[PDB]
This record gives C-alpha cells, structure tokens and sequence, in this order.
C-alpha cells in the first residue's frame, strides 16, 4: 500500500539549471512509492513551477537548485505560493553540496519544508529522503474545494484546480455535480479530443495547435488542457509526462491539469465527464483533451468529445492495418505526425484511402479528406498549420466565435518540411563504423599470421642450410607468403628496424631529444619500443598500437608532447568580465603559453541578459562570469592576445554557442583593429582592415564546445529546438570553410556531460563517439569534404576512477583513426582524434574535501599516461563551489607535480606494453562497438533521441551508482565507510557580489542605449536570416555589435522555436 | 648476469625449436614431406634445459588456470579456491593477474624466466600468489613503561 | 635490513636499492662463516625501503625481488621460502616540504600508488604535516591507502606493471646498475671493507648535495618551493 491520500508532487530543476541528475532519480522513487508525478523537466523559473503547482494542486514541490541563487530562487517560490492560494503546498529542495548548512537553516526557517544535504541522503538513504518527503504531503486536499460553482463560474483558476481535485476524487457533493454538468451543457463550448499511439506526437502537437490558436486570435481564447497518461497499477502513482512538453501553455487564458488514468486498462480518468464538464462551467472558449497510449481497437474518448483527432506515425506496418483500427472510423480528423520519417509520403495515401472508405465518399477526392501530414517537431511547420486551419473552420461551425486569423491561410494537407539531418540511406552508419572496425582487426590477426608463417619459414630455412641439408621448398612456401602480405603490411615490418634507430639515439633526426636523465643517471626514453622477436608481434603491433605519431595513433596523435606547451587548461569564471579576467591572468601566471578555459554563469548558459527579477538576479554572476554584450567579451580577455599562436581560449557554452562565438570572434579582430591603431596611429583603411579582419579569422586559436546532440542527452542547455540549434552548428562550420578559420575548433564532442549525469565509461565513450560520428554524416550529407571538416572536431572526455577510464582516449583514438582511414577515406590530419580530458567532479565529495585532491590525483595521472591533449584538473572544494583562489592551486599543482616532479611521467608511452591496459583497450573498444550496434538497430542517434535512449540508459546508470553508493556495495571513502568519528567549518566560497551584478546591469543598459537605432533594425535582419534559410552565423557576426546576448536569443526565439523538453 | 645470459640463449634454442616444427607442419601440409627439419628440432629438445622444458610445458596448463573466474588449488589434502575476477559498475571483468597473449614460444619462455606470475620464481610481480583480503600495525612508544602499554591496550582493544 | 635512512639521507634509488641489498648479502654471508644453514636465517630476512619520486622507485621493489631470489636459489642454494625477498615501503618523507604543505598529499598519493603497483608486502604514507603527528593529519594519511586500494579501479588488478614496455626496461636498467654498484663495493674490500675507508657515507653524502643543489639551481623544480611559489608566502 501507499499513500493514505492520492499523493501529486511537482518537480523540476531550478531557473537556468540543467542539473537533472538528482531530480530524476527523485521522482522515480517518488512513483515507485505511489505518488501522481508531474515532471516539468530542467530549466523552470519561479512564475512557472508556482503556476503548474497550482493548476495540478498538488501537495508538495521538489526543485533542484545546483547553479547557486537558490536562496533568492527558493525565497521567490514560498512568497508566490502564499500569494496566490498555496500556502498548505510543501516545497522540497536539493543542490548537494551547493546549499550550504546556514543557507539549509535559513531557508527552512522561511517556509521550505526541507533542503536535504549529502549529508541526509547518506544517513536517510535515497528511500529514506522520498518517504520522509511522501509521509509530510500525504494530505487530504479535497478540504480547500470549493462547495459552489460561485468562485469557479467567476473566472477562479485556482477554485477550478481544486474543484477537480474534488471531483475526480469523488468527494464532491452529488447535487453539486448535476449542478455543474447542467451548466456546463448550457455553456455550450467545444470540447476537442486528441488521441492515439503511444508517442505519435499528441503532446507535441497539442503544444504546437495551441501556439497557432495564441498567434492567430492574439491570446484571446482561454483553452483548457486535460492531458491523460497511463498509470502504473503496481506502485498506485503515475508519470505524467505530458506538461513537460508544452511550451507554450504559459499564458494566464491557459489552463493545464494532468489526470492518472487510475486504472490498468481504461485510456481514460474514470471522472473524465465531470472534469471536462468543470471547465466548460469555468468559461473557457475551448477544452482539448489528450488521452493517453490507446490501441488500435480503443476509441473511448469518441463520445466524450465533440471534435476527435487521431495522432498516428508513418510506421504503423502493412496498409491492411489501417482496417483494423476503430479510431479511423470516428475521427473527425487524422494527423500522421512525425511526417518528416521513411515512408510518410505513402503512409497518407494509405490513410486517406482509408478515411475515405470509412466514410462511403467515394465522390470525393482522397486528397481532400480530413487526413493531415504534420511534423511537430518541425517549428512553425505547415502541416501543423493546414491542420489548423481545417480545426478552425470545424470549430466554427460548431459555435465558436473567432477573428479572421493572422495566420496563413494555406492549401493543402501535407508538410513541405523537406529538412534532413541523416538520409534513410544512411541510417545504418553505426553499424557500418562497427563493421569497419572488426573488418580492421580480423586483417591485423590473419596479416600477422603471415608475418610468422613468413618469418618461421626463412628461419627454418636458414637452419637447415647451417647443417647441410638445402630445401628450396621451403623457400616456394616463403616467397608465397610475400605475396599473400599487404603492401602496406610489408612496408610496415622492412621500416620496423630503421624504426628502431630512430628512437634507440638521444635524438630524433628538425631535432628532438628522446632521454631525460634522472638523478641516479638513468636514461628514461621518451618512447618506448618492445623488443619483440616474432614478426608476428611486431606487426601485430605496429597495427594496433603504433608509436605515438602513427596510424592509428593509439598511444597519441602527435610525435612527441610539446615542448612548452603543457596539456593544462584551467576551468575559470566567476562574477563579472573583470574579475575573471584577473582569474585567467592567475592560471596562466607563469606559463609561456595561455591556455584559458572560460566559465559562463546559468544566466548567459542560457542566453539571457541579467536582469532585477530574482529568479534571474540571484544567479547573475554565479558559478561562471556574467557575459551579455560584445564589450563583456572584450573585457573578459583583455590582455590576452588571442591572435598569438601560443595563446588558446576554450569557451563552454552550448545553446547560445554560434552567438558567443560571435562575440568572441569581434574580440580578436577588434584586438588586432586596436593593435593596428597603435603600431601606425591611424585607423586602418577599408581595404587594411579587411585584410586584418581576414587573417584574424585563420589564425585564431581556440574552441567552442557547441555539442547539441549532448545537450538532449546529457547537459540540457539547449535553448532552441534540436534541429535549430544542428542549423546553426552547420552555418558555423560552413563559415569556417569559406574564411579559412584552420586553427579554432568548431564543436567539442563531449560525453563528460553525459559521464556525470551518471553514464559509465563504456556509455560515455560509445555516445560521444556515436554523437561525433553523427557530425560527421550530418555534414557529409550536407555537402562538405570530409577532409574539411574532420580536422576541426574536437573531443571531451571525463576521467573518473573505474578502471576502463585508463584506456578511454586511446580507445577513442583508434576507433577514430582506423574509421576515418578505411570507411570515410579522409587524410592523416583527420584520422587524429584530438581530446580534452576533465578528472570526475561526481566522483569528489562534500565529506572530507581533502580526500578529493587524492582522487583528482589519481584521475590526472592516466589522463597524462594515455597521452591527452588537454586536461583540467577539479578543485578540493568541488563538490561545495566554484575553485577559490587557493583551491585553484592545489588543483593546479597536481599537473604541475606529475609533469614535473614524478619520474614515470618522463615516459611518453608508459601504458604501451601493459598486458591489463592491452586487454582492456580490446573489451572496451568491442563494448563501444556493440553499443554503436544498439543505437543503429534503433534508427541511429537521433532514430535513439526520439525514443529518448540515451537518456534512459544514462538515467538508469545513474540509479544503478546512486544506489550502491548510499548502499555500500560500491566503498567510497569518508563517504559510506571510512567516516570521521567528529563528523565535521566555514569554508570560504565563490559567489559574485552584489556591486558585480549592478555593475552588469548599468553596462548593459549603457549598451543597449547606445545601439538603441539599429538594434531593431539588426535583430529584425537576423530572422530573416532564418526565414529565407540562409546563414545564420554570418549574421551573428555582425549583430553581437548592437545587440545584446538576451536580445539575439529571444529574437531567434520568434524563428527558430525553443527546445521541447524530453523527460 | 648469467642468469639473464641463460634466459636469451634458451629462449634462443625455444624460438628456433618452434620456428622448425612450424615449418615441419607447413611442409607437410603442401605435401612436402622433409624430416630434415625434425631432426634440427630434436637437437633442440636436448639443447633446452631440464627446467626450462617444463616452463613451457606447463604454459597452456597456466592459461587454463587464470583464465576461469576461480583459481582452484589443492593443498594437503584438502583445497583452496581464489576468484580471479572482479566486475566493474559497467560489467567488464578485471582478472587479477593478466596473462600475456604471445604467440613465440621464445617470448613466452623469456617472461616466464625473467617475470613470472605473482607468487612463481623469480617473484618479480611478487612473492605471492595473489594479494592478501582485508593488517595496519599500531605504533605507540612515548614516557615510562606504563603510559606506552595502556596506549597499547588503547588501540589494540 | 632498512634503506629508508640510507635514501632519506641523499641518496638515489640506485644507491639506496644497492647498499642496502650488499648490506643483506652482508648478513647472510656473515651468517654462513658463522657455520649456519642458509634456510634458517634467509626466510627470517625482512626489507625497508623509500618511494620518492625519480622514476627508479617505479621498479625498485620488483628489483630487489628478482636480484635475491636468482641469487639465493643459484648462488647460495637455498630454498623457495628463502628465495621470496619480502619488503616493506615507505613513502620519501625528505620528498614532502614545509611550504604548501598540502601539496605534499599529492606527493605521498603517487609514491603510494606504484608501491601498490609493484606489490609491496607493507606500506606506510606521510602526513602532509612539521607538526607532530595529529589525529586528523594521520587519517589524510591513512586514506590515501584506503583509497587506492578499495576505490582505485586500476588496483583491482594486481600485476598492472607487467608487461609495459616502460616497466621491463627500467627493470633491467636499475638491476644491472644495481650489479655494477655491487662491483663497485666489491673492490673496495666488501661492504666491511667499503665502510672503512667511508665510501658508502662519502657517496650518500655526495648524492645528496647533488640534489640540494639542482634543487636550488631552480633545474630540478619543486612545486610550491622552488617554482609556482605562494604568492602570499
Ligand atoms: C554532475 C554535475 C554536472 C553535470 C550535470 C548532469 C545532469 N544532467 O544533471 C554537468 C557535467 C552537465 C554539469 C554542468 C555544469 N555544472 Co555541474 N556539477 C555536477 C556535480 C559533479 C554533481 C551534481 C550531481 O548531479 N550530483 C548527484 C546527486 C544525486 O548527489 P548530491 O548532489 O550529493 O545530492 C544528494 C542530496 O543533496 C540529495 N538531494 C540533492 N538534490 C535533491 C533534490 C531533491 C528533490 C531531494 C529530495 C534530494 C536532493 O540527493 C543526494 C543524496 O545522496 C557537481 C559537483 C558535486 N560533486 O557536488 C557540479 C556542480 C553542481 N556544477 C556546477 C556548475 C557551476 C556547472 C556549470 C554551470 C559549469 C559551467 N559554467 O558551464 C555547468 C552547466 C550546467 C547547466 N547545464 O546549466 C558547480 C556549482 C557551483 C555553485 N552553484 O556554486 C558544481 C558544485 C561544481 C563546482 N564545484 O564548481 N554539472
Ligand atoms: C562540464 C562543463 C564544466 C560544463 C564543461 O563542459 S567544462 C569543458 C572544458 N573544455 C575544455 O577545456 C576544452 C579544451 N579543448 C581544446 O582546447 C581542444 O579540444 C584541443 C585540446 C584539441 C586543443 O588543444 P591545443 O593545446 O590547443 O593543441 P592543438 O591541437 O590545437 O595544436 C595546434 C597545432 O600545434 C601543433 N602541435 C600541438 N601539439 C603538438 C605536439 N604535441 N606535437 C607536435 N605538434 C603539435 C600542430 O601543428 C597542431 O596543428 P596541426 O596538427 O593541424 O598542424
Ligand atoms: O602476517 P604474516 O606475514 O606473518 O603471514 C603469516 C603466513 O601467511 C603467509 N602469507 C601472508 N600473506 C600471504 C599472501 N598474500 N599470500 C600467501 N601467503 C601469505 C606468510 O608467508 C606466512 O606463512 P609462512 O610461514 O609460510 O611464511
Ligand atoms: N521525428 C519526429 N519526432 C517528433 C515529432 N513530433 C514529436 N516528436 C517526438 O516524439 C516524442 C514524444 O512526443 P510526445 O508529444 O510526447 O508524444 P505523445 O506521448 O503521444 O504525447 C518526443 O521526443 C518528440 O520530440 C515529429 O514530427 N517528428
Ligand atoms: C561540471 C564540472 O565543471 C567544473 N566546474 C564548474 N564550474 C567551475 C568553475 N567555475 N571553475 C572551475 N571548474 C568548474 C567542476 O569540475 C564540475 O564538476
Ligand atoms: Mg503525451
Ligand atoms: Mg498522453
């Protein structure tokens, strides 16, 4: 059993936050216990979690709050709740270590009903924490329902949310009902049904049909929502992910409520009639009603509504199915969404015939039956608007008083959207890449055979002539087998002992030297080589673990490690442009190369300008720098010649990426336009500048993160829609093409997201890989050279303590090299995977901060061991805040420590050799493989993100560690044993002061006052930019000069759609 | 030092012995038939030490043994068994002691003599078998007799 | 036999590994001159030594391993349990530094860990501490163990060195410079004889002004004191 009462809950992640990690784990123990779930997702502000709350009337709220300003976050929350009618509401809290223990007392002393430490959960237990939450909401809410239809009639939102809650528990008075369902028959308002397959697309399109009827009557009708999910007889709760992809139900004339089905079978609430009849009594101009996965032989909502629309996807099988289906013969309209997938085209044809014999119009066109192709994914689709259009003209003649539209008014019934990602053609790729690879290493096993056999022979040959005895039959079985080795194989063994000259000297003949002598006098080689007899190995060898420089690059992608070029590049941001800019200038002290690693704020991660509102102002600033105008960007770097070659700015950022980047780019120019200025005393002229601005542009060194394709899975900071944001990606490197831009990374494939979400190494490893590959046939596709885009990719790993992070980039290495090689054909330059390697921030804790620099030790040497390109190194107070100013050393000195001090590290190529790293570069390479074959045999990466696998596979990862971690199955020290027997101060943090955020406010009203001409002017060129799809980074670089980072956002907003959540 | 001037000549005489019953085999299976080659490769049986001849001897019979997820040994007249395997959070299992996969017989032998396994001469990968399951001393020594003892007693209780 | 002083002295992981198995042999042969069987007082023999920094430490334990037990099966006879050289280890305490004291917990964590790697039979780690040994300094301490040997996933296998290419050259270096060392001693009348005339405390000492000088010369950095400085003090 239980609950004693039904039990719904509210959760979310914090304004700005992508930190979904803690969250997701939370509802599912709170489902399991049996507890309504409506799950809104990450990246929720105050004004939209209060009002989802409220219109479910729930019992409690749980929100994650991981990007600081959680006090001002939580304190907004509690003060909107009292206000408006929800003081009885509980609100729970979490952010780990972020939430400080004064901060915890402070804000339960306002009104939160509980912030739970690390602490908690290790003495509560995960269950422990969700029971305790459970047993405080399990509360009867049928008392706050109103007793007349008085309050809801009136217009009473928050009457009408609890009134339901009445209703469908059923402890709302029997005169009272009748009362309501005979004013609701004398309300006389439509009542549209949605239904269909499970995830055709009802929420979607539910979503999208809304934003037409707002765009098209300007927000003057007020819709109600009813969206049913199925619910899970088992626990006796639900999960009704239905609201969480609804973006554009934030409107007061909106009315959203999510009902449980209650019942095992039934693809409706049991007081399904009472609700509906509830809002048609609260004066609302339409409901629309989404049931939840039905058959094909269920169609219970027919007589519930007046207007029904079933939601199908082209793959529904043979077309004699469509007989089978009972909702084809009462649905009043049919929308084939996901229109955009194989066989959409043919799907309607089948459809439509289909809707035609149901309906004996044998008279008519099967073109002009009810039957739309929408794509609701696709923003300000046409089908999703012809559809419209037709719903309109139905809802008019079904009394329903409406404005000639805005909109559109177009002709037809099947979406244009003619957009691919990935042909069909060549939805296999994965697969493909893992064939290519085992194709690879089968040659290396039977080549090497040949080798022996080869070598044994002429060895048995040689014997046999020292005694006498001569058989040149030895010799035909020898000669045979030069012919049966490759011709790249056997350039390989007759260079294998002038190899070994080469790196046997103390130089490498250009000079570099290959010993480093230690203190007892004993010469450590840079690289190693064996010293293998059998020709066999040492093919076997130079195929699958070369020296480092060679194909395929296992033991690293260069030659030798830079000279003074150390791989360290420090993470940095904090407050405003100035004082991170003294922070670059701390990391890089002392270092004759500069590489910085840049911080944003959750404000500017999510493209928006810092403003009063303290769901926003509380995060200004914090954990990264406050960056919302070209001169911020200016500022930021300062100092720092970005044109120099041994300067590298690496930025993270993902949704707002092409836009940063853009303001990046005008800094570098502008830097050498000024540098100029100086150097001659004279702006340069039309044509100078053009040649500086030119050159600007190739030389700049750095790299942008701009990984959409973890954003869905992983990190969550993806403002725009999926598609947009994979547009833009392209324009960028489309740009880059066209101006030479040979020296600045475009994109950083990452899958350290995706490891801290809670992804294993194999996951990790594999999706990165897969969502990089994905890259590569997106462009492919789209019309670019392999060899001009491939040598621009750039990598990003995490480095946690299991085992198969110690051969996690040379797994990646080869697994690269060798595809680029034989399956896309590209050049050496390309087959080089470059990467940058992060130690575990999950794997530090809050408990005994000092045993995480032992753990980051660790973490950092394998990293230097496996040869990376670039690695940053976590703080002692990681799991508390952002890097002070003396943690940020101890975290620096650990590279310092191995680099220098710690002898080992003197070799180039230590793994090389290793019988455990040998064996374990094999299995993990293979468990890469398979998982490539899993995501392929399910359409792909993006076939995977549509049914949402990643994400799945990570979340359940991430469950599976959570619950050994607070078990004890899996030991971590001073955390689940090990613990201090005092069970211990302040520590000093990193949070942004309060003249900083002042500070980004007056500079960004002292910008926008100063662009305030063309700002209009130049945002309004931006989206036509987008309308008649041409390039929108082009444009970008151009509009960072007068428009702010809030202003190109929320002007791409009205163009190219915002994300859709996806659970 | 002439230990290791053994090892290279016996791995010498293993990696030719191999070199021609290979070519013995290869012969024989175009039809070929030379026993001439067997002869060289019986002059090596001799030419191999009494020891080194059971080194390799007994290498399939090694594999075999860290190969299983257990180690199964008899002592007096009972048994010890020792897991070798131990699985990772993604499902990868780390054998304890890793074996080489070398093909050359030379190879082999020259590791085997040189760095054994844990626990098999000459202990270069240590003197045990395998590592020990669970031993930190306690150190106390400070004033008379009586307050180091009742540290003593402190600690070890 | 210990080398912990030996090394903390000044000298290299050469000298230290050196002297100190001529100073076992030392014993052993005294003990046979005395009349004795060889298996009643070699399985009693138990080994110290230092875990620094100079990659040398790296191999020194499996080293020392091979050195005794060829020696003790071929040279004096012995048997299996006399043959196996079983040691203890120390982290390099002349290592860690007074400035940037918590620098020293990354210091101790890495020695610790090729240690672990190289199958030592006992393993002590140094406080980041100057001060006496306090409760809290000695847990730091007592973690870096716990931590490398339940959390590390790398120690989960117990051979991790061999096979790398790194590891066996380094292994045959340091042994044979090891046997040059004990030439060395040889003709100069044995470890006795050696003494006499000072040689091993004149070499130490030489080693050890070495360092204190390249350490000083700023080409030997040292994180925290004589690079990356506290920029406070
Ligand atoms: C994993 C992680 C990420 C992942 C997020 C993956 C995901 N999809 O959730 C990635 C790598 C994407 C990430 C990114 C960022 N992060 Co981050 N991240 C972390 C990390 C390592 C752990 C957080 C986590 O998920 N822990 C797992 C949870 C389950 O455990 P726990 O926090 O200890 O929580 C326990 C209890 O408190 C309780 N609890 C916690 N929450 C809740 C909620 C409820 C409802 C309940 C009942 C209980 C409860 O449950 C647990 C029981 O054991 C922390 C550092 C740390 N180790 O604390 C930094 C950290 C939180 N992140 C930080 C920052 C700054 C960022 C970035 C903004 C950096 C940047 N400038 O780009 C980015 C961008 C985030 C975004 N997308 O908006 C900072 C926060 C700084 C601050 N607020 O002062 C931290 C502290 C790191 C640091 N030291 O700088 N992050
Ligand atoms: C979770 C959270 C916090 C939100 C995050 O995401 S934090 C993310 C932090 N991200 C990062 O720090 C990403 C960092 N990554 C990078 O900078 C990027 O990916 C990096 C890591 C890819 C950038 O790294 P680089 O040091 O600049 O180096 P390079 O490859 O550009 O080098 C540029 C040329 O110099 C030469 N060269 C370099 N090293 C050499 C060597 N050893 N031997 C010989 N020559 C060498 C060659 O000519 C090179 O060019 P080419 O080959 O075309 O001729
Ligand atoms: O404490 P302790 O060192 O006294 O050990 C007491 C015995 O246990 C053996 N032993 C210890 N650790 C071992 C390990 N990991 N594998 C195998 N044997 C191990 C030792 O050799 C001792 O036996 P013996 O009298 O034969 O020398
Ligand atoms: N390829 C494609 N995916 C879509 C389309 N519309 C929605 N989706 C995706 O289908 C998934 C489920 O959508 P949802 O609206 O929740 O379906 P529902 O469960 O039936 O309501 C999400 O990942 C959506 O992004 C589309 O037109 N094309
Ligand atoms: C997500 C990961 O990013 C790193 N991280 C997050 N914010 C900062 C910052 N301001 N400075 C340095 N590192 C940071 C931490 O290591 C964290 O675990
Ligand atoms: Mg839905
Ligand atoms: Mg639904």
């Amino acid at each position: 059993r239980g609950p004693a009462n039904k039990v719904r809950f509210v959760t979310a992640a914090s304004l700005f936050d992508g930190h979904d990690a803690s969250i997701n784990i939370m509802r599912r123990i709170l489902q399991s216990q049996g507890c309504e779930v409506i799950h809104l997702g990450h990246n929720r502000s105050v004004q939209e979690v209060v009002t989802a709350a409220l219109q479910e009337d729930v019992q409690g709220i749980a929100i994650s709050s991981y990007q600081g300003g959680h006090v001002e976050y939580f304190k907004y929350m509690i003060d909107l709740l009292r206000e408006h009618g929800g003081e009885h509401i509980q609100v729970f809290g979490g952010g780990g270590g972020v939430i400080v223990p004064d901060e915890i007392r402070e804000l339960q002393a306002y009104g939160v009903a509980r912030i739970y430490s690390p602490e908690d959960g290790q003495r509560m237990g995960l269950a422990g924490m969700i029971t305790d939450m459970a047993q405080r909401c399990d509360i009867d809410l049928t008392r706050y329902a109103p007793t007349t239809l008085d309050t809801v009639v009136a217009g009473d939102r928050r009457a009408l949310a609890q009134l339901i809650t009445a209703l469908e528990n059923g402890k709302a008075d029997p005169e009272l009902v009748s009362a309501l369902h005979a004013q609701a028959k004398a309300a006389a308002v439509p009542v549209l049904g949605i239904t269909g397959t499970g995830g055709a697309g009802k929420s979607s399109l539910t979503d999208e049909l809304i934003r037409r009827f707002r765009l098209d009557q300007d927000d003057a009708l007020s819709i109600a929502v009813i969206s049913i999910d199925p619910s899970r007889r088992k626990s006796g709760g639900a999960l009704l992910g239905d609201r969480i992809r609804m973006n554009a139900i934030n409107h007061p004339n909106i009315f959203m409520r999510s009902l449980a089905t209650r019942e095992a079978g039934s693809e409706i609430s049991q007081a399904l009639p009472d609700v509906i009849a509830a809002c048609k009594a609260a004066r609302f101009d339409l409901v629309i009603v989404e049931t939840s996965g039905i058959g094909q032989g269920d169609a219970a909502i027919v007589p519930h509504v007046d207007l029904s629309l079933y939601v199908m996807t082209p793959e529904f099988g043979a077309a004699s199915q469509l007989e089978k289906i009972d909702m084809l013969d009462f649905a009043d309209f049919v929308a084939i969404n996901k229109f955009d997938r194989k066989g959409a085209q043919d799907a309607w044809r089948d459809v439509a015939k289909q809707v035609q014999r149901n309906r004996e119009q044998w008279h008519s066109r099967a073109e002009d039956m009810p039957v739309y192709g929408t794509q609701a994914s696709r923003f300000n689709d046409d089908g999703v608007t012809m559809l419209y259009q037709g719903l309109v003209g139905a809802l008019g003649a079904r009394g329903m008083s409406l404005k000639p539209g805005t909109l559109p008014n177009l002709e037809g019934r099947i979406s244009t959207g003619q957009n691919v990602i990935v042909p069909p053609a060549r939805s296999r790729y994965l697969a493909e890449l893992a064939d290519t690879v085992r194709a690879y290493h089968r040659r290396v096993v039977a080549q090497s055979k040949l080798a022996r056999e080869r070598q044994q022979l002429r060895a048995a040959h040689d014997m046999l002539q020292g005694a006498g005895h001569e058989s040149a039959a030895l010799e035909t079985l020898a000669s045979e087998r030069d012919v049966s080795l490759g011709a790249v194989e056997r350039k390989l063994l007759a260079m294998w002992p002038q190899m070994q000259q080469a790196y046997s000297g103390d130089e490498y003949v250009i000079r570099t030297g290959l010993i480093s002598t230690t203190l007892s006098g004993t010469k450590i080689r840079k690289v190693v080589l064996p010293r293998f007899e059998d020709e066999g190995e040492i093919l076997k060898w130079l195929m699958r673990e070369n020296v480092p420089g060679s194909f395929p690059y296992t033991a690293g992608v260069f030659a030798f490690k830079r000279e003074g070029e150390d791989p360290t590049r420090m993470f940095a941001g904090e407050g405003d442009a100035f004082r991170t800019n003294r922070r670059f200038k701390l990391v890089s002290e002392g270092m004759e190369a500069k590489r910085l690693s840049t911080a944003f704020d959750s404000v500017t991660l999510y493209g928006e300008d810092p403003h009063e509102r303290p769901d926003i102002y509380g995060k200004v600033g914090n954990s990264g720098v406050s960056i919302a105008t070209l001169e911020d960007m200016k500022v930021l770097y300062d100092g720092f010649d970005l044109t120099n070659p041994s300067t590298s700015v690496s930025m993270t950022i993902n949704g707002p990426a092409p836009t940063i980047l853009a303001m990046f780019m005008n800094t570098a120019i502008d830097q050498q336009i000024d540098r100029f200025r100086a150097d001659n005393g004279r702006d340069p002229t039309a044509d100078e500048e053009a040649k500086i601005r030119a050159w600007v542009l190739q030389n700049v060194r750095g790299t942008v993160q701009a990984d959409i394709l973890k954003e869905d899975q992983g990190q969550n900071t993806c403002i725009f829609s999926t598609e947009f944001s994979l547009k833009v990606m392209g324009d960028i490197q489309e740009y880059f093409v066209h101006h030479q831009v040979r020296n600045f990374y475009s994109v950083s494939i990452s899958g350290y997201h995706i490891a801290e979400a809670g992804a294993n190494p194999i996951s990790q490893l594999a999706f990165t890989l897969a969502n990089g590959f994905t890259y590569v046939e997106a462009y492919l596709a789209r019309g670019m050279h392999i060899d001009d885009f491939a040598p621009n990719l750039s990598f990003f790993f995490s480095n946690g303590m299991d085992p198969e992070y110690s051969v996690l980039g040379r797994v990646a290495r080869r697994i690269w090299a060798v595809t680029m090689r034989d399956k896309y054909g590209a050049n050496d330059r390309s087959q080089k995977l470059k990467y940058h390697i992060q130690t575990s921030g999950r794997s530090l804790h809050a408990q005994e901060i000092d045993f995480n620099d032992i753990r980051t030790t660790l973490q950092a040497l394998i990293a230097i061991y496996d040869n990376c390109n670039s690695l940053h190194t976590n703080a002692y107070d990681e799991a508390i805040t952002t890097p002070t100013a003396e943690s940020v050393r101890r975290a620096l000195a650990i590279q310092l420590i191995i680099n220098r001090e710690w002898g080992v590290a003197k070799c180039e190529n230590p793994n090389q050799g290793s019988f455990l790293i040998e064996e374990l570069t094999d299995l993990v390479e293979e468990a890469v493989l398979q998982e490539f074959e899993r995501i392929a045999e399910r359409g792909g990466v993006l076939g995977a993100m549509e049914t949402g696998y990643q994400r799945g596979k990570i979340q359940e990862e991430s469950l599976y560690y959570e619950q050994l971690k607070h078990d004890g199955t899996l030991p971590i020290i001073g955390v689940n044993t090990f613990r201090n027997p005092n069970g211990d101060q302040t520590l000093e943090l990193a949070r942004s002061s309060e003249d900083e955020k002042q500070s980004q406010l007056h500079r960004l009203t002292e910008f926008h006052g100063a662009h305030q001409a063309d700002a209009e002017a130049m945002l309004a060129r931006l989206r036509q930019a987008v309308i008649d799809n041409r390039n929108v980074f082009a444009v970008l670089m151009d509009a960072v000069r007068v428009c702010s980072l809030g202003q190109i956002t929320h002007a791409l907003f009205e163009v190219g759609g915002q994300y859709r959540r996806n659970m | 030092r002439a230990y290791h001037r053994r090892v290279v000549a016996q791995s010498k005489l293993a990696r030719e012995r191999q070199q021609l019953r290979a070519a013995h085999d290869m012969l024989q299976g175009a039809g070929h038939e030379s026993a001439a080659l067997e002869t060289l490769a019986s002059e090596r049986d001799v030419s191999l030490g009494a020891v080194e001849r059971k080194l390799l001897a007994m290498w399939p019979q090694m594999q075999q043994a860290y190969s299983g997820d257990e180690y199964v040994v008899k002592i007096r007249d009972k048994e010890i068994r020792t897991g070798l395997i131990s699985t990772t959070l993604s499902g990868t299992k780390i054998r304890k002691v890793v074996l080489p996969r070398f093909e050359d017989e030379g190879e082999i032998l020259k590791w085997l003599m040189r760095e054994n396994v844990p626990g098999s001469f000459p202990y270069t990968a240590g003197v045990f078998a395998f590592k020990r399951e669970g031993p930190t001393r306690m150190f106390a020594g400070e004033g008379d007799a009586f307050r180091t003892n009742r540290r003593f007693k402190l600690v070890s209780e």
